[PDB]
């Protein structure tokens, strides 16, 4: 499991692309889900 | 196409225009303001930072 | 443990065969440790020899502008690799590539001898010894 | 290295053709909202 | 590795051993192959733990600085805002 | 014929579209209102601004600074009117940057900028810009250092188009044409952009044909808080960075903070310590190197007392 | 004999003299209370201090910093008592600095300091100090890295003496003995110091036999303002610098500013933005290079609530 | 003067003392405080920065 | 410098002169020794003035930054102190 | 006049010593004369 | 002025003697300007020659450690002086002193030719030409 | 260069003599206030 994920997440030519894209996925969900309004305000 | 003498003259025009803008652009803005502002400030106050 | 140690010590002191059995095992291990060291050095020597051979296949620039750019790049690469203790072999190769392109390697060696760390110099020195073509 | 004159002419034509295709897309964009209006009216 | 070579240590004595030799004999008790292989793992284990402590320490510093650098200005700005809300409410 | 033109215009008007604004602004709500990128600085900074009028707008500004790539001194003056706006700023070294925007028509604007560098040679530039703002679209063309002196068109040219598709969706196009020298072939690049805008949130993207992609999302978290996230991808090597940040609007201060996938953290605090004085504290921490850049600054406006009666001229083309 | 000793002591007591304090403090009122030299820093700094008791004093402190020659982290803890004081601080790199002062007698104090540096070799040091405080004089002796391992005395030795001549005038002496290696001859240096002290102003001087001279003057300018000037001369080349500065004591903040003949200007502002929080802003401007170093910091003390009942133990030998 | 073996032993004593102070000095201070403070804090609170 | 060498320019004409030559003749009116010595002083005078302006400008910047860097924190600190004095006086 | 003062004040081996000493002379007078209390407070 | 200028122009155009008198003065000034230039160059050449001679009297270090320290100091001094346009002569002397101590001046010259400004190189080049002993 | 042993002995004696002269001054300082007292009583 991790071997098939860690390679594409930390030791690949596109590791920086995946990390940036994944971080974007969380942030959008964090905002749209209303949790941010319940947390940041 | 274009004459070499013409290119020299045209290039000279750019150099002259460059010098004029370098020296004259800022004084021009102050003149427009100083003459068109409402009211007109004092010449000393016109460039005073806070006095 | 102490009772066994006393018996072990008593046997070791008074029984020569007990020492001989232990000494034979100890001597056998001493041999293995030496053989292991020799194998590692030869393998390391091959990597050093390989590194010079690898540089020969990649080739070196011929023009002065490319030689200067390559020299600076190899020096920059060597210094960057010199900070990593795992790249001493790689650092020496960069210094070797630059040294092979520099017009007066002998003068550059004196610079490396003062600016480059000995662990890289040791690899680089063997690289120089392997590349008998270095002037 | 420096390019040859025919290669320059090839590049000049290609670049112009690309921008001409762009303006063709821009015209589609200017006309695009009426197309989108039809979609709301298709159902 | 010859029985005749090993036979050179024909004689030994308990009193002949020096205090250092008797103390050194304690290390000889452990098999050299095992002790050498255990020492190797000891080095690997100590390095891994030190790397973990450095990472855990570096992480705590990162979170600590983040909370201060963001929370400190915020607490003051948010706090100052609350005073105006209190003073305005008293009107 | 006008018969079709009128019918076409009428059919156009009934869609209820609106001007989407400049292409460079499709991400303004994120790249400038939330992220700190445009406010970060280091060292000390001080702005002494004197306002002499509000209609016409006329103000003179002195900036003192001591920091990384900050000029020790910068004198700036600007004049504005409902039909025009002229600004000039000069460094202690004589580097002069200027702007001149004029409204030939309420829907047509010409923008001229200059950057003059004295005896030391830093390339001086001239940028001419033309903008059109229709009822439902915007068109733009730029010409940077346009020259025909070599007998052929030279310089940098940019064409921009943005179209409102629905009251909320905006789609656009960008085209570039370049030829640094007539001896070499011209280079052209195209970029596609788009935006979907709503009262609570706005999402935008900018895709280059080269493969780079810039996307951002903005959402309001109440009356005083808003946050946004920005992602940038490059395939020149493959590289990408994602920035998340939030902004707080208190009564007397505005706080901005952001963090990005490269481990950088930054915050900016602007506080009105007095009626004419505004403080700014900026800090950027790089967690991979543990180094921080600190910026402290001040802005002073002293012309308000006489100016209170007047009112800023409307729609100054800033 | 005690007969003369008693008469001598009695004759001594009738002069009304008083202890002049440590030699290093003859300029404290200037070099630390007015000049900014001891407070200047750059970058960001944050101190999280937890006080657990006041008698005995015991507190734990966390310092986070990111700047020039500032350690990313420093953990410090200290314990104090009317008879003793122990302190230790350790950097993230393991550099450990320690202090241990013990009162064998109210007039006799032993001070021990250590500085340990791990695998990387930075010279580690040991400093032993003995102080005597008579009714009218002070004597001090220090031994830094004292060693006899080579068969001869080695290390650094310092002897200090300061004597009150009148209720206001203090005169002193300093002697140094050094021998970094037995293969080379010992080096000795002597320095003369003196001070005249009054309620409103204090003047002090420190003259080295080498030719260097350090003089300072301090004067109170009212209940809330005080200023002082410090001059230093060196003849190693001939060099001299003169520093003038002032300090303001407002209710919630203390402001320090100074300028010196080398064109440097610096100011430090400490402000109590809250009951446990104190801010510090420091700026140093070098007018000859137009570069400025900015420092922003914070100190937080959170243990007071339980601690309110207690009171600090008296005369802790800090 | 001094025996070389004695100097070796004395130098070893300094090295040992150096190591002990490096590791033991800070824990010692906390022990003195923790056992002598008035009142005695909680083990978790004993090194909490602000909680 | 021989009368025969200078005699080579035996003939001249007003129409033969080019517009540039007639314009260049204007510079020839000024004696070369004087104009060269005047131009030298012009260079020295322009350099000295530019040095003076740079010094005067550098001085104004120094005083301006000094007043701001010291006066700004002070005005706030002194100002904040005055508020406490006012609030305390109202008791 | 100035020649006999400027040399010892700006172009001599001890120029820095004289400048530091002179600056000290003014500061002490400025403090002791009471002007500072009339100016800084 | 215009009336005089017209008469002056008329006389200059139609009177050859008027031109000859002016031309003689102009020719005389042209000679003086050339003579002035030649005197300045020879005096400058003497300073360059003097600088090499002055360095010979001061001497150069003989030990490798002193040579390296002196070389670095001269390079540091040369760079520090290179920033001042009034020290081009002094900068070249520092580069000359270092160049004279460096074991391979020819290699160092290529470095100076790329790192040192031409105005200093021009002085340094003449210093090299004057010091026929430079290897 | 490294010093010779007799030069070291010369330095060791000089340095000791300097500090001995210092302690002699320190003794004067310890005794100095009584001398200053006499001056106020001399007039
Ligand atoms: C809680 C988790 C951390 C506990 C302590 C871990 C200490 C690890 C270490 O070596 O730290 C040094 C590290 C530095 O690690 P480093 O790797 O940069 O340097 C050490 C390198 N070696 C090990 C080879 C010598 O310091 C920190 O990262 C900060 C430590 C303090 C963290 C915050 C404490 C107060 C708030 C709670
Ligand atoms: C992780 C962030 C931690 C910030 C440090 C702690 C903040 C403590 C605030 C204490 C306080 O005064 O609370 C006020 C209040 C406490 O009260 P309250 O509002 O929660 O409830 C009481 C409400 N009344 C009074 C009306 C009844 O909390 C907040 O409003 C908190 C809002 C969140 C603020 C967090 C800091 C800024 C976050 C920026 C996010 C953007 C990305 C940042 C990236 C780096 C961080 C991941
Ligand atoms: C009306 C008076 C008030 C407004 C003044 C506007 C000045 C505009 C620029 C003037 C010319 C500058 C220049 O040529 O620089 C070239 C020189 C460069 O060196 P140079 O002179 O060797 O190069 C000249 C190059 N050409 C000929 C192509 C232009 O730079 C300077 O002299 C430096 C200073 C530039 C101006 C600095 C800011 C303005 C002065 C301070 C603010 C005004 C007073 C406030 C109180
Ligand atoms: C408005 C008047 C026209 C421009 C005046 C001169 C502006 C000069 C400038 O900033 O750059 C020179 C520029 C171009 O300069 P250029 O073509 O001489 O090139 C020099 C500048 N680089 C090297 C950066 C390309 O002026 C123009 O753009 C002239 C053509 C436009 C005329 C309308
Ligand atoms: C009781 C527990 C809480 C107090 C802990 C005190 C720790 C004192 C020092 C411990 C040993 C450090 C050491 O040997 O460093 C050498 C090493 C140097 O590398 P080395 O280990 O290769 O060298 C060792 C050299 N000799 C053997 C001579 C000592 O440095 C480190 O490991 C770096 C971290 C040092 C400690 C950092 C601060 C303390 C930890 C964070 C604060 C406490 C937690 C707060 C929450
Ligand atoms: C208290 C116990 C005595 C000192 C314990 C060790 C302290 C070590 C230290 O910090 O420096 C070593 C020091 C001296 O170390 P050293 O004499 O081995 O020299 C190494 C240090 N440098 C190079 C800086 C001189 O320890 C002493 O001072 C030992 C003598 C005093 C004993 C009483
Ligand atoms: C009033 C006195 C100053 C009037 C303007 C003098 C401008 C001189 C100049 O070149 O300035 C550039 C100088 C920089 O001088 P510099 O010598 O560092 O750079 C210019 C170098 N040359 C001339 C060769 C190109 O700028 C300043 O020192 C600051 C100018 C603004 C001062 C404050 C104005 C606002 C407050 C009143
Ligand atoms: C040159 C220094 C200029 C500082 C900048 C201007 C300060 C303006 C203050 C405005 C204000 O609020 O005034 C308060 C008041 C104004 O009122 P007032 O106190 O003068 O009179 C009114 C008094 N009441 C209200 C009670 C009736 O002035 C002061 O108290 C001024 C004290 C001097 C403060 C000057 C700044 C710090 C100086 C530090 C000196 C040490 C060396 C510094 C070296 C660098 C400077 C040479
Ligand atoms: C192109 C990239 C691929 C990944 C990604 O885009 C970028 O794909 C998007 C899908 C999004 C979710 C869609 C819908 C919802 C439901 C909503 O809840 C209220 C719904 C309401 C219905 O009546 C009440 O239930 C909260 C937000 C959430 C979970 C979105 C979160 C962000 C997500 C995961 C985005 C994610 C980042
Ligand atoms: C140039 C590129 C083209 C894509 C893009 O730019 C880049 O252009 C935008 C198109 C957007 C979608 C269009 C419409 C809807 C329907 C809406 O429905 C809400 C309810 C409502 C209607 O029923 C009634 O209230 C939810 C959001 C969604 C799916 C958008 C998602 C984001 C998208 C993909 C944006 C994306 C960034
Ligand atoms: C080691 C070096 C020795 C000199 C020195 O340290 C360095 O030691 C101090 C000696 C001081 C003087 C001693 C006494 C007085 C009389 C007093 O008279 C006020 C009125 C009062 C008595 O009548 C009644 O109120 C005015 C000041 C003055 C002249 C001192 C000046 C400063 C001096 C020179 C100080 C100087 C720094
Ligand atoms: C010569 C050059 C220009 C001027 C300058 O030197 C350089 O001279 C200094 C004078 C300073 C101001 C003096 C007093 C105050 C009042 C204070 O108190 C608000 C209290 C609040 C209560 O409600 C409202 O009244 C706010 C700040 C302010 C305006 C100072 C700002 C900085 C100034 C402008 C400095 C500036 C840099
Ligand atoms: C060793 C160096 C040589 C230069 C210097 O020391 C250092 O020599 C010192 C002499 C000092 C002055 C002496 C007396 C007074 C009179 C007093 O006024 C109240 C007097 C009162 C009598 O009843 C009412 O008149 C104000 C101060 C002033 C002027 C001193 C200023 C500082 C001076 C100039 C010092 C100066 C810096």
């Amino acid at each position: 499991p991790i071997t098939g994920a860690y390679n594409a997440l930390f030791v690949s030519e596109n590791a920086s692309i995946v990390r940036s894209v994944v971080a974007f996925g969380l942030a959008v969900t964090f905002l749209a889900s209303g949790w941010a309004e319940a947390i940041l305000s | 196409l274009g004459a070499d003498s013409k290119q020299e003259r045209i290039s000279k025009l750019i150099e002259i225009s460059r010098v004029v803008i370098h020296y004259g652009y800022l004084p021009m803005i102050l003149y427009l303001g100083y003459t068109r502002s409402e009211p007109k400030p004092s010449i000393i106050r016109l460039l005073s930072p806070l006095s | 443990v102490l009772a066994y140690a006393a018996y072990f010590d008593y046997q070791r002191r008074h029984n020569a065969e007990f020492r001989r059995q232990l000494r034979r095992n100890e001597r056998r291990q001493a041999r293995a440790e030496k053989d292991l060291a020799e194998a590692s050095a030869k393998a390391q020597r091959q990597r050093i020899k390989q590194a010079v051979d690898e540089a020969k296949e990649e080739g070196f620039p011929t023009s002065a502008e490319d030689k200067e750019a390559f020299f600076l790049e190899q020096v920059q690469a060597g210094e960057m690799m010199s900070a990593d203790p795992s790249k001493h072999l790689e650092a020496a190769l960069c210094f070797y590539k630059a040294l092979k392109v520099y017009p007066t390697p002998g003068d550059l060696i004196n610079i490396y001898d003062k600016t480059v760390s000995k662990p890289i110099l040791d690899i680089l020195a063997e690289m120089i010894a392997y590349d008998s073509s270095l002037r | 290295p420096q390019p040859s004159p025919e290669e320059l002419r090839a590049a000049e034509a290609e670049a112009a053709s690309t921008i001409q295709r762009a303006i063709a897309t821009a015209a589609v964009l200017y006309l695009a909202p009426f197309i989108v209006d039809a979609v709301y009216k298709m159902f | 590795d010859t029985d005749s070579e090993i036979s050179t240590e024909s004689n030994f004595d308990p009193s002949e051993e020096t205090l250092a030799d008797r103390l050194h004999a304690l290390r000889d008790m452990v098999p050299p192959a095992y002790r050498g292989w255990i020492y190797h793992k000891y080095e690997q284990t100590t390095s891994a733990v030190r790397k973990a402590l450095s990472f855990a320490g570096r992480a705590a510093w990162t979170v600590s600085v983040t909370a201060l650098l963001v929370g400190v200005p915020f607490s003051l700005a948010y706090g100052e805002d609350q005073q105006y809300a209190a003073m305005e409410q008293e009107q | 014929l006008s018969d079709l033109y009128d019918a076409f215009q009428e059919r156009r008007q009934k869609l209820g579209l609106s001007n989407p604004g400049l292409v460079e602004n499709i991400a303004k709500e994120v790249q400038r209102d939330v992220l700190t990128t445009n406010l970060m600085f280091s060292g000390l900074r001080a702005d002494l601004t004197k306002a002499f009028s509000l209609n016409p707008l006329f103000q003179v500004s002195h900036q003192f600074a001591m920091g990384e790539r900050l000029s020790p001194y910068t004198f700036a003056a600007l004049y504005g009117t409902s039909k025009m706006f002229a600004q000039g700023n000069i460094d202690d070294q004589g580097n002069l940057s200027t702007t001149f925007n004029y409204r030939w028509t309420p829907s047509f604007t010409t923008k001229t900028r200059f950057q003059i560098t004295p005896g030391a040679t830093g390339q001086d530039m001239a940028q001419f810009e033309h903008e059109y703002s229709g009822a439902d679209f915007t068109a733009t063309i730029k010409a940077l250092n346009p020259s025909f002196l070599e007998g052929g068109l030279t310089g940098i040219f940019v064409g921009q188009y943005l179209q409102s598709i629905t009251p909320k969706l905006s789609l656009g196009l960008e085209a570039v044409w370049q030829r640094a020298g007539l001896t070499q072939g011209p280079d052209t690049a195209i970029s596609y952009v788009g935006r979907y805008k709503t009262e609570n949130w706005i999402a935008s993207a900018q895709l280059q044909a080269q493969g780079a992609l810039n996307a951002s999302y903005w959402q309001r978290l109440g009356e005083k808080v808003q946050a946004g996230v920005d992602m940038t991808l490059s395939v020149n090597t493959k590289e990408g960075i994602t920035t998340f940040g939030a902004k707080y609007d208190f009564r007397m201060s505005t706080f901005r903070a952001q963090i990005d996938t490269k481990g950088k953290l930054s915050c900016v605090l602007e506080k009105r310590v007095a009626a004419p004085v505004m403080m700014t504290f900026a800090a950027d921490v790089d967690h991979f190197t543990q180094q921080a850049k600190v910026g402290v600054g001040i802005s002073i406006e002293a012309g308000g007392e006489e100016l209170q009666d007047q009112q800023p001229a409307p729609n100054i083309p800033f």
